[PDB]
């Protein structure tokens, strides 16, 4: 019931990992329109990742993504048999 | 049950609204003109438009439904016949 | 009765669910607390999930093949409330989650400046603006269509 | 291009604004004022590299700057070598 | 003579290669 | 410092190696570079794609030629019962003995990997039938695919016009093509069904001597002309067949009429003929419907014009959509692909179902290696669809000569645009995935009950109105009959649309909870998918990060660092960024058939119903489940029957990991080594004087993002193609 | 001298190794690498040509 998750937060990293900046900004505007028209944004400059902060929630990710999927894998294979 | 020649009668219904202006007033298509060399420019890119010219025929052609339609479809059609036909000719009526 | 097989008052697939499974999480045979007074498997768990019973309630509830239950929530039969009734609700509680988001918001922007206010919190949770929300009979199904945010506004 | 990234403003002073860039940027020609008046997006741009460093500082308000020539030396690569 | 039509994978898969790697070493000189 | 290969001079020069990369990777692109003229360019795609139909005729003619002196037909006709048809033979030096091991299939020596092309059964599937009648393959395609090449000459050199202006008319082609092409080019088909094919296919053979001697009839054509039509269709077949030998096979041509069979599934004969005729109508009808300067019809402008349905009292132009579409070529080729695009698929999942073809599906590898390779493409147009449609906006694209009209306003109205796109995404995203782990949380908690299952209706009540049948309803206002639809009844829908319920090859498969999923998870894809690619393409023209971002719109990817930082915000990195989710859509639906299919065969349908629910083992059984036997052809103990395919599947898994390099590594980390290890030689002996002609360099700041892509890709679609195939063969089903 | 080099590299170590072969031992395929090798080699006096007989 993890390694279901986690062999998820894995494929989650490469999103993080894999793509640009100004594109989740340009994106977040989109957003940050709609936001507006019911009066509900501004206040406090939402903002996109700040490049390498978006690296930091990569590899972060694909560490604790791609580990703790073999902690289960592992812990499913010495318990029960072995 | 079905009218199966209710509309091929129906469709050359409409396409001799087609034999139309071959024949009638002047060298034909009314030109060429445009088709091969090609508009001026045109270019917006271009032109003829009339929503007025569906005169002319409807009146006229408005018969020609029936030549075929009318007594040569289930007509025993081109009764009055007989004309040069040693190799062979009929042409005898399935019907 | 829409096509998933009916409800509790027969879904045999749906009775062989409820006894092996459980039932032999019963079968091992003891383990054991002839007194003792923790292990908690013998009562409910079991009991709890099992004194689900020819009773769940009732509930209608469909059962598809192997018995689990689909469901339809059509406004028929006896299926309604599993969708409106938990829906409406679903409705009501959200929009007084941003009945006051566009609240503990469209209170400040204003005197000498409010440029980060909003990351330490005065009052919490609004609150004040927070009861609004339930107080809403209304509230913005109109208010929103006319005047305040008003046409203008957008 | 062969070096075409704008950096340009209005001010176009530089003082506590910007100068960081290796070489490219002789800028101070005037222009018939503008308060500080030095002004124009660049001096003659054929000798180097593509930083965006050119903003990062001294506003460009419109676009930023970047890579873009395409049309590229070696020199305005780093290596030949 | 018996069992031999081995020369469309090399004339191919070998020596058409040949060819264009050396030949197309025409995109740095001729 | 040479003067080379040209067209562009910005390339012609740098040493560094992006001179070979980008030599390759221009070539197609030719408005704007050197070259071109508005002249130039056209022609310069119309003597191109000259050069294609003309590759489409090598391509298939070798497809009919790897076939004929071996691989059968004269078995396969002979009767072609699920065992192993061939293509082509292997040939490889490298090949061990336990070659012997097939890598070669019964009757023929060679060993060969035999076909999962759909051919065989087309081939066959009309007519073409006989072993001593066929080498005939090439010799026409191919006597064809040379005068493919001939125009791309002729049509090349100015004397007899390759012409210029004559590219942007429209009314006269397409007031050609919809008729000339299409209508005749059916016609002409629903002709050669029927003379030579049909007769086949009951059939005992037409015989290549006789075209007049051969009649369908004995008293021929018949009146028909006459019309009476009807009575083709009485007793046209006797469904009790013994497919292409009579016997009750009958002879009036085409029907609606009788079977489903137990013996072929698919679509009746004589019915893909008349239909072929019944449209070459319609077609013929709508060619000559706009001008060709006689003076008839209709004008392309003056219809869009002032036209218009909504407002008219509205506020919003038509204004020459006709010259700007005309004069983009983008727009062209965008509405090009899209229609293919969707129609590639409307193809592919309508040709499952509903295959035209004697001995297919039921044959059922190739049923599944075939919905896919038009599910792959179609999905990988509409990018390209999407993509081509944000360069109309930058390289073409003309704001005071669009302006309050309609496709403007597009841009002006955008930021909602996306938004109400990306609201539809983040619903459909987290609902799906309450809906999948709770019902995966649940389980393993050994509470199965208590598991959130929807059944789910919409679709089931779509083939009611259809039918049948699984237990009746009446539906209120069908009932089951009493209204029944009494204006039509017994002709039309027969037995036809009627295999009802059917587990085995009904059309319809009966739908439950699982598909309740699938189908929302399909439908989180194409809108992800989407909002990347309406926004990629709605500012290519760009915004606030970047107000400019243009006169190179597409691939100027990158920009510097400081505004906020900015990156992929080139409308090719958003298409870069897009072909993630068309590879993850066209995952999750075709994954979905098959596994359905697959247990539908052998089948307990229970199991994809249970099975479905919950993404944990979506992985057990299916995924783990069904590698099974591809995994040892190796196995230790020696080789089993498929290598090529398990070897592929972790040739897989290697192509697509490698991507991650391009993808995670960014220019700069490559360059800067190389610039220590472009100090070796220069330092080192014996390697030394020697001189690259192209200096060493790191790829450039796009060029990774793809090359991981086109790479990433490979290994993903070459693993499911090793994969499927891989398992499908075998079985268990 | 590069030349005697590459024989038991394709002759001990060779595809199905240790050869009961006349020729191998072997000139063989390695002769075939001399001459993929020896142009592959030339096309690359088209890197200098600068032409004279001094
Ligand atoms: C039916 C096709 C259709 C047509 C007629 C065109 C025509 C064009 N496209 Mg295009 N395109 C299409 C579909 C089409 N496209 C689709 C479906 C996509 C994505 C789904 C694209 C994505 C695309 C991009 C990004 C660009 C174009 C561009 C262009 C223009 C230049 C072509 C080029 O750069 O190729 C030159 C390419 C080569 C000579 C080869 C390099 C290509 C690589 C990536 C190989 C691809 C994978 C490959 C099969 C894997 C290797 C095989 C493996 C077995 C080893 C030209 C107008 C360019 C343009 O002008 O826009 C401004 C460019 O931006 N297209
Ligand atoms: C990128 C991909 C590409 C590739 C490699 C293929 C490959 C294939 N497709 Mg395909 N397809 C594609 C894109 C592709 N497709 C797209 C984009 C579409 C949507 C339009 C389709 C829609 C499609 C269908 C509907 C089918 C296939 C089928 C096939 C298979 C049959 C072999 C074949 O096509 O011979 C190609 C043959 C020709 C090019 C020659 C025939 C063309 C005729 C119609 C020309 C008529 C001209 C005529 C002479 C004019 C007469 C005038 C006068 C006599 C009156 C083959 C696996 C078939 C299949 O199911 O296999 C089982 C079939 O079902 N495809
Ligand atoms: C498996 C995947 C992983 C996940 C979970 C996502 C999720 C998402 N991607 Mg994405 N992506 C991925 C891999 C992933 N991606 C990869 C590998 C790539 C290519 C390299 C992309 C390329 C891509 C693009 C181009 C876009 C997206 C977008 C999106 C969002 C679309 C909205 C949606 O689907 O519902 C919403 C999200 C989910 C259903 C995921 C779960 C999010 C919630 C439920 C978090 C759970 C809360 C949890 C309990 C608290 C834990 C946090 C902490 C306190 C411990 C979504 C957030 C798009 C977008 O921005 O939409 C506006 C679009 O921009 N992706
Ligand atoms: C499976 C993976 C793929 C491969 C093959 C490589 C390979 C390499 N990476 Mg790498 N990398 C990858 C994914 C990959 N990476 C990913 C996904 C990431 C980040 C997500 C990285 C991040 C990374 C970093 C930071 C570094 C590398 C480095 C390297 C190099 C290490 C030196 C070496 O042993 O190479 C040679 C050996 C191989 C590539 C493996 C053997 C290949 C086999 C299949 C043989 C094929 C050869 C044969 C003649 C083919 C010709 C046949 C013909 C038909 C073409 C090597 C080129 C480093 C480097 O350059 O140091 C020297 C550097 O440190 N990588
Ligand atoms: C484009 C083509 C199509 C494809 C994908 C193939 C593929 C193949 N052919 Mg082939 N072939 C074709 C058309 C095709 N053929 C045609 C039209 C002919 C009749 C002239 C042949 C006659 C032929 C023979 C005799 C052989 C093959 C063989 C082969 C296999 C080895 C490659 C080779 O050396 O071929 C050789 C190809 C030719 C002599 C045809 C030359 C015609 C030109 C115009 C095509 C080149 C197009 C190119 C892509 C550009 C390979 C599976 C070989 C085999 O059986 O190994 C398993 C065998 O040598 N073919
Ligand atoms: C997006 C959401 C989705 C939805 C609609 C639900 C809905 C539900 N979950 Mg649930 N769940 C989800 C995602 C979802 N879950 C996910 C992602 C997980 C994994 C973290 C879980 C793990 C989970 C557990 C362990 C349980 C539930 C339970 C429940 C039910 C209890 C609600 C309740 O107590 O009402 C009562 C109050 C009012 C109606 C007011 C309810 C039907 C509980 C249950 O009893 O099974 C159905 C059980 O505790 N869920
Ligand atoms: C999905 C939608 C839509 C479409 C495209 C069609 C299309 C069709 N219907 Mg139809 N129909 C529809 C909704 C639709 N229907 C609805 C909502 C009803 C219920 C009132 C019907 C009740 C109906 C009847 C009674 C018949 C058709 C028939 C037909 C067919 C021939 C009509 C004709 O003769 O001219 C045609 C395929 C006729 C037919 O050919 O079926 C045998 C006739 O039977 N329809
Ligand atoms: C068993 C194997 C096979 C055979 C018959 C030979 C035989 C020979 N190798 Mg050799 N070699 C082989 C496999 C083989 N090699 C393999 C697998 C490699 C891996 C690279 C080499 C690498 C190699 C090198 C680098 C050299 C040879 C040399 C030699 C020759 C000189 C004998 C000697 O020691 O100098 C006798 C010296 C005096 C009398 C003084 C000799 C004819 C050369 C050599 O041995 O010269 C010293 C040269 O050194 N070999
Ligand atoms: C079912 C049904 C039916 C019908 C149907 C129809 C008729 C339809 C639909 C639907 C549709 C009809 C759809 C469509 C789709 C389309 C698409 C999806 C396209 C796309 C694309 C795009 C959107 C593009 C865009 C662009 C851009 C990006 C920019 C500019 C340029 C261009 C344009 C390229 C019938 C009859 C049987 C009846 C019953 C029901
Ligand atoms: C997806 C993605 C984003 C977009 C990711 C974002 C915007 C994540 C930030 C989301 C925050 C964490 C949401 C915070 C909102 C809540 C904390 C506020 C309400 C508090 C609660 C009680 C819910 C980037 O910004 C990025 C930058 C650089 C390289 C790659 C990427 C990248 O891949
Ligand atoms: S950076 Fe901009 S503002 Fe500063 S001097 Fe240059 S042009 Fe002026
Ligand atoms: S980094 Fe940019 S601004 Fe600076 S010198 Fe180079 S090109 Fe000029
Ligand atoms: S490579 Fe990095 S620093 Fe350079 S432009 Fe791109 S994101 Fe910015």
């Amino acid at each position: 019931l993890f390694f279901l998750g986690a062999h998820f937060v894995w494929a989650f990293s490469l999103m993080f990992l894999f793509s640009g900046r100004g594109y989740w900004q340009e994106l977040i505007e989109s957003i940050v329109w709609a936001h507006n028209k019911l009066k509900v944004a501004p206040a406090t400059q939402p903002r996109a990742l700040s490049i390498v902060q978006g690296r930091a929630v990569g590899v972060t990710h694909y560490l604790l993504g791609g580990i703790a999927t073999t902690w289960a894998f592992f812990l499913a294979r010495i318990i029960a048999v072995g | 049950s079905a009218l199966v020649i209710s509309l091929s009668t129906g469709l050359s219904l409409f396409l001799g609204r087609f034999v139309f202006f071959n024949f009638q007033r002047e060298n034909v298509a009314k030109q060429v003109p445009e088709q091969n060399g090609l508009t001026h420019f045109e270019a917006g890119d271009t032109r003829a438009k009339e929503y007025v010219s569906l005169l002319k025929s409807n009146d006229p052609v408005g018969f020609n439904i029936v030549d075929v339609l009318a007594w040569g479809s289930i007509g025993h059609v081109v009764a009055y016949y007989i004309l040069a036909t040693t190799s062979n000719g009929y042409d005898p009526a399935f019907f | 009765d829409i096509a998933g097989l009916t409800p509790c008052k027969e879904s045999k697939q749906f009775a062989k669910r409820e006894k092996q499974a459980l039932k032999k999480l019963q079968a091992s045979l003891k383990l054991y607390a002839d007194d003792s007074a923790p292990a908690l498997a013998i009562k409910a768990t079991m009991e709890k999930t099992k004194k689900r019973f020819d009773n769940y309630g009732k509930y209608g509830l469909l059962c598809g093949s192997d018995g689990l239950p689909h469901l339809i929530v059509s406004g028929d039969q006896r299926h309604w409330g599993e969708f409106i009734t938990p829906g409406i609700l679903f409705l009501y509680i959200a929009g007084w989650i941003g009945w006051v988001g566009r609240s503990y918001l469209i209170a400040i922007r204003d005197e000498k400046k409010p440029t980060q206010k909003e990351i330490i919190i005065d009052v919490p949770l609004a609150s004040s603006l927070l009861f609004r929300g339930f107080s809403w009979p209304v509230a913005a199904y109109r208010e929103l269509l006319n005047g305040e945010l008003v046409d203008n506004n957008f | 291009m062969s070096h075409s990234v704008k950096i340009y403003d209005t001010c176009i002073g530089c003082t506590q604004c910007v100068r960081a860039c290796p070489t490219d940027v002789l800028e101070m020609i005037p222009w018939g004022g503008c308060k500080a008046k030095q002004i124009a997006s660049a001096p003659r741009t054929e000798d180097c590299v593509g930083c965006k460093r050119c903003e990062s500082a001294c506003p460009t308000d419109f676009l930023s700057v970047r890579v873009y020539l395409w049309h590229e030396t070696t020199r305005s690569m780093g290596l030949a070598y | 003579m018996i069992n031999l039509p081995s020369l469309f994978v090399p004339l191919v898969g070998l020596l058409f290669p040949a060819v264009a790697m050396a030949s197309l070493f025409l995109h740095v000189e001729k | 410092a040479l003067r080379i290969p040209r067209f562009s001079q910005g390339i012609a020069q740098d040493p560094t190696t992006r001179r070979i990369w980008f030599g390759i990777a221009t070539a197609h692109d030719f408005e704007s570079h050197d070259d071109i003229t508005e002249g130039r360019l056209y022609q310069n795609i119309f003597a191109s794609h000259f050069g294609q139909l003309a590759i489409i005729f090598l391509w298939t003619s070798g497809n009919l030629f790897h076939v004929a002196w071996q691989g059968n037909f004269e078995a396969w006709v002979q009767d072609p019962f699920h065992v192993r048809p061939i293509a082509h033979a292997i040939w490889d030096p490298h090949f061990g003995q336990p070659a012997v091991e097939a890598f070669t299939r019964g009757g023929a020596l060679g060993p060969v990997n035999n076909a999962y092309s759909g051919v065989y059964q087309w081939w066959y599937t009309i007519g073409l039938r006989t072993n001593e009648d066929l080498y005939t393959g090439a010799i026409f395609l191919l006597f064809l695919s040379f005068i493919s090449l001939l125009a791309g000459w002729l049509h090349l050199q100015p004397k007899w016009k390759p012409s210029v202006s004559w590219f942007k008319n429209a009314e006269s082609r397409l007031n050609h093509h919809l008729s000339g092409l299409f209508g005749v080019s059916s016609l002409a088909w629903a002709g050669h069904l029927v003379h030579v094919a049909i007769p086949g296919s009951r059939g005992e053979y037409v015989r290549w001597n006789n075209f007049l001697d051969v009649l369908p009839y004995p008293q021929g054509l018949g009146p028909l002309l006459t019309g009476q039509w009807n009575l083709y269709a009485q007793n046209p077949s006797s469904s009790n067949h013994l497919f292409g030998t009579t016997q009750g096979a009958g002879t009036a041509i085409l029907t609606i009429l009788g079977g489903f069979h137990p013996q072929t599934q698919s679509l009746w004969l004589t019915d893909v003929a008349h239909h072929h005729l019944a449209i070459a109508f319609l077609f013929l009808i709508g060619g000559l419907m706009y001008r060709t300067n006689f003076g008839i019809g209709h004008s392309i402008k003056y219809i869009l014009e002032a036209h218009i349905p909504p407002g008219g009292r509205l506020g919003r132009g038509h204004k020459g959509l006709y010259d700007t579409i005309n004069n983009s070529i983008h727009f062209q080729l965008g509405l090009a692909l899209a229609s293919l695009g969707v129609i590639t698929s409307l193809v592919a999942q309508h040709m499952y179902s509903l295959p035209a073809y004697a001995f297919i599906a039921q044959d059922f590898t190739t049923q599944a290696a075939l919905y896919t390779h038009h599910q792959y493409i179609a999905g990988f147009i509409m990018t390209g669809a999407f993509a081509h449609g944000p360069i109309f906006f930058i390289r073409d694209y003309n704001p005071e000569q669009n302006a309050d009209n309609v496709l403007a306003r597009m841009l002006e109205h955008k930021e909602a645009i996306i938004s109400h796109l990306s609201w539809a995404s983040l619903f459909l995203g987290f609902h799906t995935l309450g809906l999948y782990v709770h019902n995966d949380v649940m389980l393993a908690f050994g509470t199965p009950e208590k598991q959130i299952l929807i059944e789910p209706i919409f679709a089931q009540w779509i083939q009611s109105a259809h039918g049948k049948t699984t237990y009746g309803f009446d539906i209120p206002l069908s009932s089951t009959n009493g209204p029944a639809l009494n204006a039509g009844r017994n002709i039309w829908l027969p037995g036809w649309l009627n295999a009802i319920n059917e587990n085995s090859n009904s059309l319809f498969l009966t739908i439950g909870p699982g598909d309740f999923l699938v189908h929302h998870a399909i439908a989180l894809g194409l809108h992800t998918t989407t909002l990347i690619l309406v926004k990629g393409a709605l500012d290519a023209r760009g915004s606030k990060l970047m107000p400019d971002k243009k006169d190179f719109g597409y691939s100027f990817p990158c920009d510097g660092p400081g505004r906020g930082g900015t990156c992929d915000i080139s409308a090719w990195d958003d298409f870069y960024l897009a072909v993630f989710w068309m590879l993850n859509t066209i995952g999750w639906v075709t994954f979905y058939w098959h596994w359905k299919h697959i247990t539908l065969w052998r089948g307990n349908v229970s199991q994809f119903n249970e099975s479905s629910t919950y993404l944990m083992g979506w992985l057990r059984d299916y995924l783990w489940l069904n590698s099974s036997q591809l995994i040892n052809g190796i196995t230790p103990l020696v080789c089993n029957s498929l290598s090529v395919w398990a070897w592929m599947f972790l040739f897989g898994h290697l192509v697509w990991a490698t991507g991650f390099m391009f993808l995670i590594s960014w220019r700069g980390y490559w360059q800067e080594l190389i610039e220590t290890l472009a100090w070796a030689h220069e330092r080192t002996p014996l390697a030394n004087l020697i001189r690259w002609r192209d200096k060493p360099v790191a790829l450039s700041i796009v060029q990774a993002r793809l090359v991981g892509l086109v790479h990433f890709s490979v290994g993903y679609i070459f693993t499911y193609a090793a994969f499927l195939i891989a398992s499908t063969s075998g079985k268990f089903g | 001298a590069h030349g005697y080099l590459l024989v038991g590299p394709f002759v001990k170590a060779g595809p199905l190794r240790n050869t009961e072969i006349a020729g191998q031992a072997g000139s063989l395929a390695a002769g075939g690498l001399v001459v993929i090798l020896s142009l592959c080699l030339t096309i690359y006096g088209i890197s200098s040509f600068n032409e004279g007989a001094p």
